[PDB]
């Protein structure tokens, strides 16, 4: 059949840490459409014309909202709390990055805000003293995401839950922070493949 | 013969103690009140300069209260139109008068009802609180700014403490901390939404004829404690088309298990700022210190930089746990915790390595920090002589510490041994002050070589008018008891001979953490017992008193109301033993704690005392607040504690009640302890059956401050001694 | 010197007044409930049957504490889980017992909580009020069908009364008024929306951690006052598939340009009613007559029907109006109205006539109408020997008003002069309860021939075991001060010689119209103080007593704590010159209009008295309530009384209070006179610099009813009179 990206466009984003990955465009892959639709604020990645054009067999999307007033903490090489906790960029296949900002029309719904985990870190001990934080995978959800994944109300919310066993058998403490509203809506682009269905 | 301290002169203070309060303005000059004129002062020469008129505030309607000057001199705040809420909260009108123009702004005033004004400390910056929400006026002659727009009364307070936070953990109702240099405001916001009311009528004055019904969101113990946040304003990036922005930060995740609270906050340095924590099971305290990063904004706290404080036999710190006091790098910081002995002194710490080395060590308990250079270090302890009713002040070395110099304890030894000081903005000067065995003396000096300068005051026509005068005398000593010394002390009357026999009333407070036996020269009702009436009025500091090692303190963890009791009672034994004191005419009384302590004293069924008077007592620890009875008890929870809470109430004992005589005293507007506690105990005593006498003061608070009330309290209190012991 | 009447013997009850309560449910019969069983007894021959046995109390699972009887007989109520809630108001649970069938009625039940439980007067129709809703049963074992729909908790009261109406004017908590054949209910709706409440505080057991508070509709005075509605609903058109309907009678036009009462309903014949409304400016009364009409369905009142009673000098009725007894025709009525003298007689009178006539004279007051078949009138009045303090039964010929006959004169002269009588359902048969200067004596009378049958009880094992005692004596007599005879009683100690002088205690009520002089034997602290502590208590009936005239009652009107303070001061100048009263020994004591007249005399400045005691007074009349303030004071308008209102304070005087010893008792949760009056008492005694003593009683009514508080009470009162006096 034909396949496109129109899952991407249906109903609330999510935020960074809520990211949603969909693997689709099998038989056929499209192009430069939404990218023409959503403008590309940045492009820089460990080529356009190397992902545009050429066949390959799995292509992975990763899409979330992201404000471009706070853009560094997610880098190639950084040491920003979201890249510690929220996600990690993959580097086990060919990927690039893409930060859109949404148009005036109003084709995307509104969230409420952009939030995200300031601090995931695990209590253990005899007087729950000693701390550890919970660093993760690049392909891998943080385990404080049961903590409302729709989105944190203010700025100090903090939601915590016993871990069970087979986890770690520690009080498990999860703070989101909460960054206000744009005037538009702002989105993520991630796409990852690998080497032969999907060609242009 | 001579004339004797009469209940007259003590009511109407004819004895006037003198005072010299003065507020350092800069390194070396000083303010003072003398005769309603603003005087400004010089350390090094002595030589006084007017600094207000009198004229220049009283062409005004309203008469003025009290006066808040800007660090630079340029405006002075008055105050108007007092109204006291609580012990520490009030509503007041402020004004500001220029000094250079000489007139007054009336461009933008303050607003009448305010709760809390204060200024920066440099600059002219102000920072007021209007219907629970923050304000900030970069100068006074401009609109203000508008920082929390979510206060509401008696749900949301903004930079204001709520009563409970006001009355245990902070000790004030401020909750605004500026920068160090005036750039930062940090405030904290109290949540009351959960939390239980306290209902109590308030009869007003005469024309009114339905009485108010006063709403007062208060936590009993097992209730709900408030929630508490904190925020930080940048006060330099303020406009006024948008909203300012506050930078929330949260708190350490070792206290978010469960119910937490906000016991201190200190400014480190012009970037860094330290939090001090406390959980609800008050044993367990961190100390977080954040840092403010440019790339962001937002306030950073490390784990690395998190300092853990915790007690494994009783509650961290004396009541709430010890301020830091930073240096001049905010690298380090001088802390007073408790060490392995368990008395109370000072540790080096460094924000990044988590271990600290004890600089002062012994038998002794640091009282506090006072100020801190990079040459020298100046605290308060009762070492001198052992004596822990005793302060002295002493300066370490920081480079040395084994070189410990006292800077009070040989300037006057037979009159001066309770000190307290008051150090200048460089702590260059220090005013010395010391409320010793003989009268108050006012001394300045200099910290450049320790050399006194002059004495502000001696109270030289006071001691005439008291030699003139019969007065009591004092007396400190101790007993041995079970191998631990404890420290009493008794005001005899004059021209005391040990043959006599005297009646004794033992003046009881024996709250935890608490001096009773200090060598303290007070005016008192005591010193009238004693002159007028020939009584022994002693007090006793037992198991749970201060100043003398957590293993006295901590005796009382978690069972109040049983071994103080005991400690109280084998004090009375042990004075009717000594030989100058008739058996027959032993009393107790006490204020508060000290009302619970003589009820239970009464109900104990010991027979040693006669009578007792309890004003304002404690019946029952599930009716006073959270915190102070979750600090000495835990949860009133059925697998915790709840057997010593129900084994802890006066109304348990009301059937030994019968062979003593008791005076019930309360105020109906009580919002400290409530007049539920004193309507239980008298519901009590009258199922019981038990004759005995009661007394109600309607609109009077905790304190009853109030003058004709006070001189009508203390009547009836003497009154009643009189009648019991049978005095001429 | 044998024993005597001791405090515990007065608290414990040791002497036992014994009591003879019957119920007519017949013309021949009624029921006396002995042994907790139930038997009927046939007045003419002795003859004790039984009614009910200890089987169906037993058989149950809950105490009973009271019984109702349906009037054929065949159904008993029986009542448990007794909850007072005010004076006359409770709550409780019934369940309705056959007798014909000897079985507990199990279906649809009486529910829980249910206010009020009225049987029909004949048949077994049922109605009862729950959660302020009417819901009437044509019998027990049948659905209930509802009448109101706009019943709210301390709204809307349907079929009951609120506070004030229950407190002052009806006396009763009964709003509910069958047909005499149980045809109609009528009922009075009562609107609370902008009455305002008064707020206390309630301390409840030692488990309630937080104080309820108690919010009462409180009409105070000058404040709005509740408006009461009437309506009448037909029971025998009670359909359950339709809305029962209810048509509002309607005040007459007089009535509604201003605010109105409703003070009495009496159903005046088979078919008609009689309401009467009285003006809020308690001096217009006028009685409204509504005949049913068949033909449209509703009520209509006629103009000329209408009948006025008007006082000039005062307000009308002794405290409200008295209700008319109507012939069986229902053509005529007798009615209480006083004389062109003053003077309270039976006046006859008509329907559609204005005037009435006379058929009793004298200086004399009829005290109320008891029972009349066709031909003779039964009333008591104080005409015997001129003691207004006595009363007797006297019945008048209805054709010749002259043949007045006493039934009750000569029975007993020198044992009983005080009685009281209750009839059966044709009169045919009177019990007389006398409760003179002797022992409560009941006899059973026959009205047909005035024989007595038998005596029913005369206490003959009191008498047997107050040989023991020595008991106190009572004198009455009369001093003449103005012209006029001023009655005075007096309780004398045994073995009472005129040489040797005592202490008098002045048992003072004082209120308007009320009677403490009269020939009525008590056992109560009166007979212990004088008994045990050899004190002479004395009560004085001055300006403002009834059952004296109108000039005497009315005497007090719009001028209250002025006349009768002074009456009380010159009665006890009367005793002290008398010549066995000690001059500086003299106290006085009262209960709550009896505590405003005792702290207006100690605030007098007159010195006569030593020592008071007021037990829940009245400070300030603005505090209390609307009725019983604006009957006798008039609207604390600026124009029109507020003079006298500010005139007539407890705390204008507070200033003489030095020279005496005070007392202050009050209950906490009093609402009748509440707890703000003492605390505006105390509150002005501190203000001036007055020593006085006081205690609260926490939970207690206006009363002091319960045990234990009783008890204590009456301890404290006897150890601060045994103080004052300077006694053992
Ligand atoms: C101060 O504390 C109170 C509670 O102690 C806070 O009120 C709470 O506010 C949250 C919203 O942030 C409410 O949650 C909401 O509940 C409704 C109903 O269950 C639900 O439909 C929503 O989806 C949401 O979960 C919560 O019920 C409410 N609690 C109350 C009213 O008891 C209050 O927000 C705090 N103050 C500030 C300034 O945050
Ligand atoms: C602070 O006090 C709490 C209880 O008030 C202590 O917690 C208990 O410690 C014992 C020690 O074995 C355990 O058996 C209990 O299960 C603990 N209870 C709870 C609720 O945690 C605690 O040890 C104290 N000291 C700290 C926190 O340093
Ligand atoms: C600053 O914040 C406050 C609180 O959110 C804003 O005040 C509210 O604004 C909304 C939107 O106009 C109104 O619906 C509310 O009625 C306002 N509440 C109050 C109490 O005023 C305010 O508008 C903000 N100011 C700016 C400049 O954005
Ligand atoms: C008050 O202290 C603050 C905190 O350091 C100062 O703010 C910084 O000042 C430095 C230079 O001293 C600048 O490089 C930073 O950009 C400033 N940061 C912020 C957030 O303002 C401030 O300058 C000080 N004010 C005064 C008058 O000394
Ligand atoms: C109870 O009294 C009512 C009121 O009079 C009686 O009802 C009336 O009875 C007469 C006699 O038959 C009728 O003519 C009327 O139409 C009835 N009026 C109403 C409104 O019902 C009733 O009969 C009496 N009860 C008994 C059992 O006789
Ligand atoms: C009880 O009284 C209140 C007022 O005292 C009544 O409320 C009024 O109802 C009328 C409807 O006829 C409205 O027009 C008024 O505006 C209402 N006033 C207020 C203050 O609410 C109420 O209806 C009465 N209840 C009953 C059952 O009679
Ligand atoms: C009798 O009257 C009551 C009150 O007027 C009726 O109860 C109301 O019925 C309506 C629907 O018809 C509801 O919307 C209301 O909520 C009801 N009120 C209450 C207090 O229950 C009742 O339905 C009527 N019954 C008949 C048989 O007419
Ligand atoms: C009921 O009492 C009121 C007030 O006590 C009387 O009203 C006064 O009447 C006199 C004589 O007419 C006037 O001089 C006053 O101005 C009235 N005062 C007010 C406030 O209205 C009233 O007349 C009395 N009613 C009767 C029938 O005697
Ligand atoms: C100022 O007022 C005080 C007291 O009000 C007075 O003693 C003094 O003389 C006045 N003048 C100066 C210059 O202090
Ligand atoms: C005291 O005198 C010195 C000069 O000797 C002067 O500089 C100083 O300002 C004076 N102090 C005051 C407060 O006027
Ligand atoms: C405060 O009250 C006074 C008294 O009327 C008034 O003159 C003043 O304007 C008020 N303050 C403000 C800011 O309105
Ligand atoms: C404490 O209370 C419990 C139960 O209430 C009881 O078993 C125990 O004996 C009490 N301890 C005392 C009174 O010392
Ligand atoms: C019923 O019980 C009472 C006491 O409970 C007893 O005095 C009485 O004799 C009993 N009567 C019968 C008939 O059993
Ligand atoms: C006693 O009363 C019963 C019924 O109550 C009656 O049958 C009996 O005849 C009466 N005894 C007499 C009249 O002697
Ligand atoms: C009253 O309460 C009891 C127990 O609470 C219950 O058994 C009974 O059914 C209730 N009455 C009615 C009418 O529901
Ligand atoms: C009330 O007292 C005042 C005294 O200030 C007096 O002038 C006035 O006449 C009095 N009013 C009366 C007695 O009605």
């Amino acid at each position: 059949v034909e396949c496109d990206f129109t899952k991407l466009l249906s109903g609330t984003p999510p935020q960074v840490y809520n990211f949603n990955r969909l693997v689709f465009t099998n038989c056929n892959y499209n192009l430069t459409k939404l990218l023409s639709l959503f403008m590309v604020n940045e492009f820089s990645c460990d080529s356009p014309d190397a992902i545009a054009r050429g066949c390959y067999s799995s292509l992975t999307v990763d899409y979330f909202a992201y404000p471009l007033s706070m853009k560094s903490y997610m880098q190639p090489g950084s040491a920003g709390v979201i890249s510690q906790y929220n996600y990690k960029q993959s580097f086990a296949n060919p990927t690039c990055r893409i930060f859109a900002t949404a148009p005036a029309n109003l084709t995307i719904t509104k969230p409420s805000s952009y939030s995200f985990i300031s601090k995931c870190s695990r209590l253990t001990g005899d007087n729950s003293h000693i701390e550890t934080p919970i660093v993760i995978n690049p392909g891998e959800y943080s385990i404080c995401k049961n903590f409302a994944p729709n989105g944190f109300s203010q700025d100090g919310d903090y939601f915590t839950r016993q871990l069970s066993q087979l986890e770690g058998g520690g009080i498990l403490v999860g703070v989101g922070s909460v960054t206000p509203m744009t005037d538009t809506l702002q989105m993520g682009f991630i796409i990852s493949v690998q080497y032969n269905s999907v060609c242009p | 013969s001579r004339k004797t301290y009469t209940l007259t002169d003590y009511l109407k203070n004819t004895y006037r103690l003198k005072l010299y309060s003065l507020r350092w303005i800069s390194d070396h000059e000083y303010l003072y009140k003398q005769e309603n004129n603003i005087l400004v002062f010089n350390a090094e020469y002595g030589n006084s300069s007017v600094f207000l008129e009198n004229s220049t505030f009283d062409e005004f309607g309203h008469s003025i209260n009290d006066y808040s000057i800007s660090p630079d001199g340029q405006f002075i705040l008055l105050e108007y139109n007092y109204v006291k809420q609580w012990r520490h909260s009030y509503t007041a009108s402020y004004d500001i008068y220029d000094l250079n123009k000489r007139q007054l702004i009336t461009e933008e005033r303050i607003p009448n009802n305010t709760q809390w004004v204060t200024w920066s400390p440099v600059g002219h910056k102000l920072a007021y609180v209007w219907n629970n929400d923050i304000y900030v006026k970069i100068e006074p002659n401009l609109p203000s700014y508008r920082i929390t727009w979510t206060g509401k009364e008696d749900i949301i307070y903004n930079g204001i403490t709520d009563w409970v936070y006001e009355e245990e953990v902070f000790s004030a109702y401020s909750a605004l901390w500026w920068s160090p240099n005036g750039t930062f405001l940090a405030y904290a916001q109290f949540n009351d939404t959960e939390v239980p009311l306290i209902e109590y009528s308030f009869y007003s004055d005469e024309s009114l004829q339905y009485p108010k019904t006063v709403r007062v969101p208060y936590p009993k113990a097992g209730a709900v404690n408030p929630t508490v946040k904190f925020f930080v304003v940048n006060t330099d990036s303020l406009s006024s088309v948008t909203n300012a922005t506050s930078i929330q930060i949260t708190a350490p995740a070792s206290m978010l298990i469960g119910d937490h609270y906000l016991c201190d906050v200190t400014w480190a340095t012009q970037e860094r700022i330290s939090l001090q924590w406390l959980r609800r099971i008050q044993n367990y305290s961190v100390m977080d210190i954040c840092d403010y990063d440019e790339s962001s904004g937002r306030w950073n706290c490390l784990v690395a930089r998190q300092h853990i404080e915790m007690s494994t036999t009783g509650w961290v710190g004396r009541f709430r746990p010890s301020e830091p006091h930073f240096t001049l790098d905010g690298n380090s910081f001088y802390k007073i915790i408790s060490n392995e002995e368990g008395y109370r002194h000072i540790c080096y710490f460094q924000i990044d390595k988590k271990d600290c080395t004890f600089i002062t060590k012994g038998t002794w308990e640091v009282i506090g920090i006072e100020a801190l250079t990079s040459d020298y270090l100046y605290y308060i302890s009762n070492e001198y002589k052992g004596m822990p009713g005793g302060r002295n002040l002493y300066k370490i070395q920081l480079s040395d510490y084994t070189k410990v110099t006292c800077l009070s304890c040989e300037l006057n030894p037979e009159r001066c041994q309770y000190y307290s000081v008051s150090f200048s903005k460089e702590a260059k000067y220090y005013q010395l002050r010391c409320s010793g065995p003989g009268l108050p003396l006012y001394t300045l000096h200099s910290s450049v070589n320790d050399k006194g300068l002059r004495v502000l005051e001696d109270n030289s026509a006071l001691d005439k008018m008291l030699q003139n005068v019969q007065m009591p005398s004092k007396k400190l000593d101790f007993i041995i008891l079970n191998e631990t010394k404890f420290w009493y002390q008794m005001i005899l009357p004059p021209h005391f001979d040990k043959s006599k026999k005297y009646p004794l009333l033992l003046d009881v407070y024996a709250g935890p953490c608490s001096q009773k036996a200090d060598t303290v020269f007070r005016l008192n009702w005591a010193t009238y017992l004693a002159s007028t009436e020939n009584i022994i009025v002693a007090s006793f500091d037992g198991r749970g008193s201060g100043y003398q090692g957590d293993k006295i303190m901590h005796a009382i963890n978690r069972r109040l109301g049983t071994f103080e009791v005991e400690d109280q009672i084998e004090a009375a034994r042990q004075f009717s033993k000594m030989g100058f004191v008739d058996n027959k005419r032993i009393a107790i009384w006490g204020w508060s704690y000290g009302g619970y302590v003589t009820s239970m004293v009464l109900g104990s069924g010991s027979g040693v005392f006669k009578c007792g008077i309890a004003v304002a007592p404690v019946s029952r620890w599930e009716y006073y607040d959270s915190v102070y009875t979750e600090r000495y008890m835990g949860l009133p929870t059925p697998e915790d504690n709840l057997d010593h809470y129900r084994n802890s109430t006066v109304m348990s004992r009301a059937e030994n009640f019968k062979q003593v005589e008791y005076l019930l005293i309360h105020g109906t507007a009580d919002d400290n302890v409530h007049f539920q506690q004193s309507a239980q105990i008298s519901k009590a005593l009258v199922d019981v059956g038990v004759d005995f006498q009661a007394m109600w003061y309607t609109d009077e608070d905790h304190g009853i401050a109030s003058s004709t009330a006070h001189q009508h309290i203390y009547t009836h209190m003497s009154h009643f001694i009189k009648q019991c012991f049978s005095l001429p």
